[PDB]
């Protein structure tokens, strides 16, 4: 059915058969009926990969389709550059996002499941392809359907909306293998399409076009009389829901608790809307059919409350389970966000009364604090912001007309009224979205402890401050005492220390708690520390790179499969709101992506080529990464001089390891470049010392030279590295005569960073300066005639 | 990029043609014969752009006052010579930002197309008239024209906004925090009328937050007092004593709080979308800010701002008062930039504490790492022979009104130098000491109080 | 670097770490060497005696010096007058005899020796006063001579000066750690909590800023916060402000002056100096730190702060001419 033109479009967006020879015929047809308009860019397998997801929702179906966009990204790296120049005008909706997005919600499917890993690995894969790479947004956004979106526009009855967002899902509902929710279901499409309300939403809803008018046909039926609804009048419909108990059980089972709580609204004579009353039989049989409905139930119960007596009886019920949540009882999260759902749902809607969208928000008297501290315990940190700001309004209003205060004072009626401070609730809700910039905005709370002190000096790199603080202080728990030790330790390389020091707390403990396997490893690898030896990320990096020494290739993708997999694991639980909590598994991700590409380099014979295709894809890539922040290339960087020291210390009787020498020289070089950038004096000096264990000195001088009298320059000392260029431009004038282009390029760079040097220092005159190295600088990159080429280019402009 | 820069030289006196100095007429024979020059090769072209110059003019010099009360769109009339013309296939749009390649080919550019029959009119002491263009894709586009006006000083600010945006964007401190200026185009087209590029989707602050209808400020307040009240007490005690201005300024500001905080609460009910927009209005404000002081951006009130309604981005117009040159207004400019207690407010919980601290202060950092840049540039500026950025006594009473050349602009070099050295009064100031200098000038009751009303200080 | 010998290449890592206080670290350090190494070289031995006497490591137990101090210090722990004497003079004898081989032609050779005999003098001092009754009017008299033999020192190195203060701790701290039970142990309290402080000076002086965070931990534990404030609140302001941290210490000043205005109402002499002290300072800081306007800077800090030291009528004295002055 290839020549079909109603299913040309179809065929061309399902999922690629698998690699084997039993579909070999079946993959000739897809690739041609695919490519058959041309060859796709990488921006357009994003985008036709994109589509493909919102089809069929099992994440197994999507393996092939996983390896395939693996493919792309691995060879394509150079229009990443491209596509990210088209979206900084406007990042929220980047291409790139989105795909990270879309595949952690994918591996999110995937949990619990048949055949999990292999899938969780080839998205793992897939985000260790494209690294940490500065997405300038800081809110995640998931995909939303624009014709739901459109059809919600056509109806502006309220009302109307209820009913095509219940037939809505109770078609989707239509599909399960349960047999008695579809009967619950089609009983329900036959209740309510009988209904005025069902009538007059078919002749609004018939014009657009979609596939559920179809499936609806055979429930409607045309009757002379509507159906009629019976209304019964209780003669206390409060008793029903005036019930402590009632509103919390948990004992935990929120499945009964929403049944219970949504029947009673049900059988309360305080409804109105009839269709709400034909959805019992559907409650009863779907919990999540509950959830969604009880915010239209509560909304619709307020609607026609008489002398705010059923707002009265929500408010205080509402309020009295939030409280019960502050309590340390232990509330399962499930029961907590169906309500912070109704809340949200309720924020948007509005009131009878004239007035303002702040009006809006207080349907019912609730204490935003308290539902604030519960988001953020439910992890809802931009809802928690909201909340909290609402919050702070409203009691400034109170105050004001009772009384017909900065943000310290208005915590300290907070912690002596609820019990919660303000101020302190707004520090982990910034922290939880991990904005820099917003962390400063409330930081007058607690500025004494030692706790909040440290974590400044983390943030802002303070890492010898923050050293002499962990020393210091003694009242924090030791867990995170020496955890905070290690990691400052580290930062300021201080390897030998950091081992002398980690080997004298194994001496003086023997109960190991688990986090510091994670540093010790993490050191031990770090430090080729080789003769130390679930699998944690450490360990397993650990492991693999002694498995890549000896040669044991099985264990070694076994351990990168098993950390790979681990990483995503724990990335699905998470709350996938903030982007920077995409970060830090994406660094190591892609520390993980580069070990494993190299292992296949180094399984078989080495060449020059191979080699050099790797750093140029490691430079392609590294690039990217120029908006990232150091704490998530660092690690990147010190894997990449670990395996590359790796490759030298194997045996080499070919007498050509000189070019993986040049390839670690260069890279440190680099390592040194990025780290003087972001105002780092420690990592440099360490690269310089490894470059010159390698490296000795000649009368041609290199680059990696020049660097070492930049990274004292940034050093404050300008004598050291005036004395080494100096020296340097020495050597160069006896030992080049015109004859080296390599040694063009230092030439001349050299003499100009002198000059300049020397400038800003005052240490010489003018007429000096010009005549020894500024036009000197010009002349050598002039009169050589070592033309053609393009880093010439740039010297010259500099020069 | 050129051809409407060397007419516009040409057409300095075309206004009363269709209806000085030796410098003037020299200026205005070597644009002609550049015109020629350009007329040589392509000549359809420089015929066509003409007569859509020509009729921008006669457009702009139409007197238009008995539709003053109309806003729902008046018909254009028939003898406008736009009307006639259609389909100019060789003249793109000036409103639209053009890309500038390295090849000298320009192809699928967007031309005009055709305009629309109907033209609205805008609120001010002259009534400028908003027309929509058409393009070659189809899109309307919607264009201010002005008449009674110098265009030419918006047009040199929108390039110096240009240079700050170009300078921001090569920094990886504020390139992370997206610190852009919102510039719009200005086309002036003779020495006294010009057209400019709209902002679609903007509403003015004032506009938002005291307006007498539907403001901001009494559907959220009813019980405070009403702009006019607030208005009409500031204009009392202009003639008293400074004490009697700071005391009625204090009174007047505790029954006027500030409700600005609710444009992002109403607009965008998602958390996440709420979150955004806020934190991009509070880096607009700060980055604005920063540059307006390095630039002595002045007359800054409530209706020369402008807030995109999708973006929640501040957009600043009527650059024609720069240089400091407010704080020689019979009523001194005492604010580097306008810092109100609502657009505080609008900032969060936190106020200017936070994104706006650190903002500015980044925003310092690149203006004084890229000084003998930014110098340069305000050089080349000062020296314009054309450029009449100087206060003269007509501006001045215009400003404010109720019912050797050498030596200014080295002065204003030399002040413009301490800035950016962070020197403001003989000392020494680092990037946050003069970060927080300014932000306390702006916030002061006091300096607040000797201003104008017209400028809102209490908004 | 790794070329440098080993025997060198730990000593100066030792120095550099106690300079920069990392008491903790020092010694998780110091048990990590010897750990890996079984061999232990007397230079070895002789930075690790003198990290045990300055953290207190009592149960690690020719003589050296430091082992000299931490044997003697032993002793004076366990009361034991006779060694600690011996001990003392035996380091005492012996430190003139390195000196009296050696050129003898530079001032500066003489330094080391002469900071050295003077700890240990200064130990021998207090031993007498150890042994028999403690009284406040002995403590004070010891204080006193000591602080006048500190400002006799005020031209020297902080390296001459360093291992005088901290025996000078260490010497305090001993005294508190004994058993009083006739409950007068808060005099040697305001002893160190004095000593602390003026320590944190000295070293502010100095440019370090490891030592007077290091100081103000050590006065934390021995005080608390109560309505009253302190004259070693005030210096923390001060070292956090050396430290750039402009914005901790207004924090701290703007509490301290907050809980001053509640607490006092003009009838504490003692806290007359300290509130007339800390408006002065909030004032000054905020000045430089241009975030406050000039009218409010006057009218709430320095007026206020002259108003204080002059209405107030606690006159004749000699701190609160000098305090008026200030202001
Ligand atoms: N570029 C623009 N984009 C959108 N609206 C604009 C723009 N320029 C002006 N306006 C609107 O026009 C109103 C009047 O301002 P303007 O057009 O500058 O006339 P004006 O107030 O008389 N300025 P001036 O002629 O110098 O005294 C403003 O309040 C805006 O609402
Ligand atoms: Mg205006
Ligand atoms: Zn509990």
């Amino acid at each position: 059915n290839k020549d079909n033109e109603n299913l040309y479009i179809t065929i061309k967006l399902l999922d690629p058969f698998p690699d084997h020879v039993v579909f070999k015929d079946l993959r000739i047809t897809q690739q041609k009926i695919k490519y058959s308009r041309g060859p796709f860019s990488l921006l357009e397998e994003i985008n036709h990969f994109l589509s493909v997801s919102v089809y069929d929702a099992l994440p197994l179906t999507r393996l092939e389709g996983l390896k395939d966009l693996r493919r792309q990204l691995e060879l394509h790296k150079d229009q990443m550059v491209d596509i990210m120049r088209a979206s900084q005008d406007n990042p929220q909706d980047g291409i790139m996002v989105k795909l990270v997005v879309n595949l952690l919600q994918l591996s999110k499917m995937a949990i619990n499941h048949t055949g999990e890993k292999e899938v969780l690995e080839a998205v793992g894969s897939c985000l260790g392809e494209v690294g940490p790479i500065d997405f300038s947004t800081i809110a995640i956004q998931h995909s939303k359907d624009a014709s739901y979106t459109k059809a919600l526009k056509l109806f502006e009855d309220k009302e109307l909306q209820w009913t095509f967002i219940m037939l809505t899902y109770l078609n989707n509902t239509l599909v399960e293998d349960c047999v008695k929710v579809r009967s619950a279901a089609v009983t329900c499409l036959k209740n309510i399409l009988a209904t005025k309300t069902g009538h007059s939403f078919w002749e609004i809803y018939k014009m657009t076009t979609d596939p559920m008018l179809a499936y609806l046909q055979p429930f409607r039926t045309s009757r002379k009389k509507f159906l009629e609804v019976p209304r019964f009048d209780k003669e206390n419909p409060f008793e029903g829901l005036d019930d402590i108990n009632l509103w919390i059980p948990l004992s935990e089972n929120h499945d009964i608790w929403i049944k219970t709580l949504t029947c009673a609204f049900l059988d309360s004579g305080g409804t109105k809307c009839e269709i709400l009353q034909l959805l019992k039989p559907m409650c009863e049989v779907k919990t999540d059919f509950c959830q969604t409905v009880l915010p239209y139930l509560i909304h619709d119960i307020l609607l026609q409350d008489t002398n705010e007596s059923w707002r009265n009886l929500l408010s205080t019920h509402v309020q009295g389970f939030f409280t019960s949540c502050l309590r340390h009882c232990c509330l399962d999260k499930k029961s907590q966000r169906t309500m912070l759902a109704v809340v949200d749902y309720m924020r948007r809607q509005k009131r009878p009364s004239s007035g303002t969208i702040f009006n809006d928000a207080f349907w019912l008297d609730l204490n935003y604090l308290e539902v604030a501290k519960v988001a953020q315990s439910c992890a809802a940190h931009f809802t928690a912001l909201l909340y909290a700001e609402i919050y702070a309004d409203k009691k400034s209003m109170d105050d004001q007309e009772k009384r017909s205060t900065t943000i310290s004072s208005l915590s300290e009626k907070s912690k002596e009224e609820t019990g919660i401070s303000l101020q302190d609730l707004l520090l982990e809700i910034y922290r939880s979205i991990g904005e820099p910039d917003s962390l400063y905005g409330c930081g007058g709370g607690k500025m004494l402890q030692p706790i909040t002190r440290l974590r400044t000096y983390e943030h802002e790199a303070m890492w010898g401050k923050a050293l002499v603080t962990y020393d210091l202080e003694t009242a924090i728990p030791s867990s995170t005492r020496q955890a905070g030790i290690i990691q400052a330790l580290q930062n300021l390389g201080l390897c030998h220390i950091l081992s002398v020091y980690l080997k004298g707390l194994d001496y003086e403990n023997k109960d190991w708690c688990p986090e510091l396997e994670e540093l010790h490893y993490q050191a031990a690898w770090r430090n080729m520390q080789w003769d130390h030896c679930g699998t944690s990320y450490h360990e397993s990096l650990y492991n693999a790179l002694q498995s890549l020494r000896d040669r044991e290739f099985s264990t070694f993708y076994e351990s990168l499969k098993y950390a790979r997999v681990k990483e995503v694991e724990e990335m699905c639980k998470r709350s996938l709101e903030s982007v920077y909590s995409l970060y830090p598994t994406l660094s190591r991700l892609q520390a993980i992506g580069e070990l494993e590409s190299i292992g296949e380099l180094f399984s078989r014979s080495v060449t020059h080529r191979q080699l050099s295709e790797v750093y140029i894809k490691w430079q392609k890539h590294s690039q990217l990464l120029k908006d990232s922040d150091f704490s998530f290339q660092e690690p990147i960087m010190a894997l990449r001089t670990v395996i590359l020291e790796i490759l030298m210390e194997k045996e080499m009787d070919n007498s050509q390891r000189e070019c993986i020498k040049d390839i670690l020289t260069k890279h440190l070089v680099e390592l040194s470049i990025l780290a003087r950038t972001f105002k780092n004096t420690q990592l440099p000096e360490r690269a310089i010392f490894q470059i010159k264990q390698y490296n000795s000195v000649s009368c041609g001088v290199s680059e990696w030279q020049l660097e070492e009298a930049q990274v004292f320059w940034a050093k404050k000392e300008q004598s050291l590295a005036l004395s080494i260029l100096k020296q340097m431009i020495k050597k160069l004038d006896a030992s080049c005569a015109a004859n080296n282009p390599s040694l063009k390029l230092t030439y001349t760079e050299c003499l100009r960073v002198c000059g300049n040097w020397l400038a800003e220092t005052c240490l010489e005159n003018p007429a000096v300066i010009m005549q020894t190295y500024l036009e000197k600088a010009v002349e050598v990159a002039g009169n050589y005639d070592g033309e053609s080429s393009d880093e010439l280019r740039n010297g010259k402009m500099k020069a | 990029h050129t051809l409407f820069i060397i007419l516009a030289l040409a057409n300095a006196n075309r206004d009363e043609f269709l209806t000085s100095s030796q410098l003037d007429e020299d200026r205005t024979e070597a644009a002609n014969r550049i015109i020629c020059t350009i007329r040589s090769r392509r000549p359809q072209m420089v015929r066509s752009v003409e007569a859509l110059c020509d009729a921008y003019i006669i457009l702009a010099n139409l007197d238009a006052t008995q539709w003053k009360t109309q806003r729902k769109g008046i018909n254009i009339p028939a003898d406008q010579p736009i009307t006639k013309l259609k389909n100019l296939e060789d003249v793109v749009v000036p409103t639209m930002e053009i890309k500038v390649d390295h090849t000298g080919e320009y192809g699928n550019l967007v031309t005009i197309q055709s305009f629309k029959a109907e033209f609205r009119l805008a609120g001010g002491v002259n009534l400028p008239k908003i027309i929509d263009c058409v393009g070659s894709d189809g899109k309307e586009r919607r264009q201010l024209v002005k008449g009674r006006d110098d265009l030419r000083q918006d047009a040199v600010m929108q390039q110096v906004f240009q240079m700050c945006n170009t300078l921001l964007q090569r920094n990886t401190e504020t390139r992370k925090r997206k610190l852009t200026i919102c510039t719009y185009k200005v086309v002036p087209l003779s020495q006294r009328s010009g057209v400019l590029e709209w902002c679609t989707g903007t509403v003015p602050i004032g506009e938002f937050l005291v307006n007498n209808e539907d403001g901001a400020h009494k559907r959220y307040r009813p019980n405070d007092f009403s702009a006019f009240q607030c208005q009409k007490k500031m204009m009392e005690v202009q003639k008293k004593s400074f004490e009697e201005k700071y005391e009625v300024f204090m009174d007047v500001c505790q029954n006027f709080q500030p409700v600005f905080r609710y444009f992002c609460m109403e607009k965008f009910l998602d958390p996440a979308i709420w979150f955004e927009k806020r934190l991009a209005y509070t880096r607009s404000v700060a980055t604005s800010s920063i540059v307006g002081y390095i630039l002595g951006l002045g007359d800054r009130h409530v209706q020369n701002i402008l807030i995109n309604e999708q973006s929640a981005e501040l957009v600043h117009i009527d650059l024609g008062v720069a240089f400091e040159q407010g704080k020689i207004l019979p009523t001194p400019e005492t604010v580097p930039f306008r810092l109100t207690r609502d657009i505080v407010d609008g900032m969060g919980i936190t106020g200017v504490e936070g994104v706006f601290r650190r903002c500015c202060e980044k925003t310092m950092e690149v203006m004084r790492n890229s000084q003998e840049t930014l110098l340069t540039i305000v050089e080349v500026l000062l020296y314009d022979p054309l450029f009449d950025w100087t206060m003269n006594p007509l501006k001045a009473l215009y400003l404010a009104q109720r019912p050797s050349f050498n030596k200014v602009a080295e002065r204003v070099l030399m002040r413009l130098q301490e800035k950016l050295k962070g020197v403001e009064e003989g000392t020494v100031l680092s990037v946050g000491g003069q970060v927080n200098l300014l932000i306390q000038q702006a916030i002061d009751p006091k300096n607040l109080s000797r201003l104008f009303p017209g400028w809102k200080a209490w908004v």
